[PDB]
C-alpha cells in the first residue's frame, strides 16, 4: 500500500496472508470468505512467465495478523492448504482474465474479534455499489521503508473508458479498475504484495462489508500514470460457489 | 461464512466507526 494509513486493530479481520513455506517470504493478501475458504488472485500462485507454479504444500497462510513482524500471541492463527483451484479460464499469457483462485484451508479456523468472513455480493448489491466514483478499500503490507502495521487506502472505481484509455492490454468485463486520477484528490494505491487482497465496499442499506474485487497485478507501488485493475467477485461468484459445493 | 459476513466483532458488532469508513459511504452518490 502506498500513501494510506495505518489500519486500525481488527478493522479488517478478513484479512489474510499467502505465505511461500520455504524459504519463508510474503507472496500476496487474500481474504477469508468462510471458515475454511480463502479468495486471492490466481497470478499470486500461478504465473509461468516467472516459474511460479506452487502446490498446496509450499504454501501457509497466517491470518488474524496486524503487525507485519510482531508475533501476534493468541491473535493469529496459521493454516495449511488442502486444495487450491485456479480458474480454468485464467488467461495469464495476456491480460489476466478470470485473475481468481480459491484455497481450502485443512482445519477450519475459529472466528474472533480479530477473524471473521467478508461476505461475497449479492447482485443487488453488485449493481448499486459497483459504480465509477464510489469508494473501494484495500489493504495490505505491500512495500511502501515497509509498512510496520496493516495499511488501508480507499480508491474511487474508475469509469470504464478511462480504465480501457490507461492501458494496452485488451481488458474485459470480468475486470474493473480504481484510482484517483494524475490530477489529485489523493494518490493511495495497491502494490504488488497487496495482490490477491480484497477490494471491499461498505453497504449504507445494511451495514455489511462485501468484497467486491480481488487486487490483480502490481509492479512495485509504480503504475505509470496507471489505474490497479481488480477481478470482479460478483461475476465470478457461480464459479466460486460451484467450486464450494464441490469440494 | 454469509449469516454474520462482513460485520465485524470490533466495529459493527460494538457500534464502533473505523476512521475512514466515512469516506467510503459519503462517496455513495
Ligand atoms: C504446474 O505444476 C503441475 C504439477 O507438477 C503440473 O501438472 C502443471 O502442468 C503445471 N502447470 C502449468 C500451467 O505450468
Amino acid at each position: 500500500i502506498v500513501e494510506g494509513s495505518d489500519a486500525e486493530i481488527g478493522m479488517s479481520p478478513w484479512q489474510v496472508m499467502l505465505f511461500r513455506k520455504s524459504p519463508q517470504e510474503l507472496l500476496c493478501g487474500a481474504s477469508l470468505i468462510s471458515d475454511r475458504w480463502v479468495l486471492t488472485a490466481a497470478h499470486c500462485l500461478l504465473y509461468p512467465p516467472w516459474d511460479k507454479n506452487f502446490t498446496e504444500n509450499d504454501l501457509l497462510v497466517r491470518i488474524g495478523k496486524h503487525s507485519r513482524t510482531r508475533y501476534e500471541r493468541n491473535i493469529e492463527k496459521i493454516s495449511m492448504l488442502e486444495k487450491i483451484y485456479i480458474h480454468p479460464r485464467y488467461n495469464w499469457r495476456e491480460n489476466l482474465d478470470r485473475d481468481i483462485a480459491l484455497m481450502k484451508l485443512k482445519k477450519p479456523v475459529a472466528f474472533s474479534d480479530y477473524i471473521h468472513p467478508v461476505c461475497l455480493p449479492d447482485r443487488e448489491t453488485a449493481a448499486s455499489l459497483l459504480q465509477a466514483g464510489y469508494k473501494g478499500r484495500v489493504t495490505g503490507w505491500g512495500p511502501l521503508g515497509q509498512p510496520s502495521v496493516l495499511q488501508v487506502v480507499n480508491l474511487p472505481i474508475v469509469e470504464r473508458p478511462v480504465c480501457k484509455d490507461s492501458t494496452r492490454i485488451r481488458i474485459t468485463d470480468n475486470m474493473f479498475c480504481a484510482g484517483y486520477k494524475p490530477d489529485e484528490g489523493k494518490r493511495g494505491d495497491a502494490c504488488e504484495g497487496d495482490s490477491g487482497g480484497p477490494f471491499v465496499m461498505k453497504s449504507p442499506f445494511n451495514n455489511r462489508w462485501y468484497q467486491m474485487g480481488i487486487v490483480s497485478w502490481g509492479e512495485g507501488c509504480d503504475r505509470d500514470g496507471k489505474y490497479g485493475f481488480y477481478t470482479h467477485v460478483f461475476r465470478l461468484k457461480k464459479w466460486i460457489q460451484k467450486v464450494i459445493d464441490q469440494f | 461464512g454469509e449469516a454474520d459476513c462482513g460485520l465485524r466483532p470490533l466495529f459493527e458488532k460494538k457500534s464502533l466507526e473505523d476512521k475512514t469508513e466515512r469516506e467510503l459511504l459519503e462517496s455513495y452518490i
